[PDB]
């Protein structure tokens, strides 16, 4: 998916991937984010001449598994 | 000024890029 915020003059983005902001996944205004897997939260930090902002967040949300189909039982046929 | 962050763009495949 790809995250979208945005766009300020002056800035510097930095995303990170935990609320406690010590590491980093990416800086960029629309960073994607790969191979997801479960609901995942990227949270944004923009500075700004200096000046960093509280960061922001949204949750990617993960369409649920679709269900298995329904097929006959195993069968039998005779040749021909 | 700073030390840059540099990111991959993900795992590649043996040969590729």
């Amino acid at each position: 998916s790809n995250l979208s915020t945005a766009t300020v003059s002056g800035a510097s983005y930095a995303w990170y991937s935990d609320s406690s902001l010590t590491s980093l996944v990416s800086t960029a205004q629309n960073p994607m984010i790969v191979n997801i897997s479960t609901d995942t939260t990227w949270y944004l930090v923009v500075t700004v001449n200096g000046c960093s902002s509280v960061a922001g967040s949204t949750t990617v949300i993960v369409y649920p598994t679709p269900a298995t189909p329904n097929v006959p039982a195993n069968f039998a046929v005779c040749e021909g | 000024p700073a030390q840059p962050a540099v990111f991959n763009d993900g795992p590649v495949c043996e040969g590729g890029n």
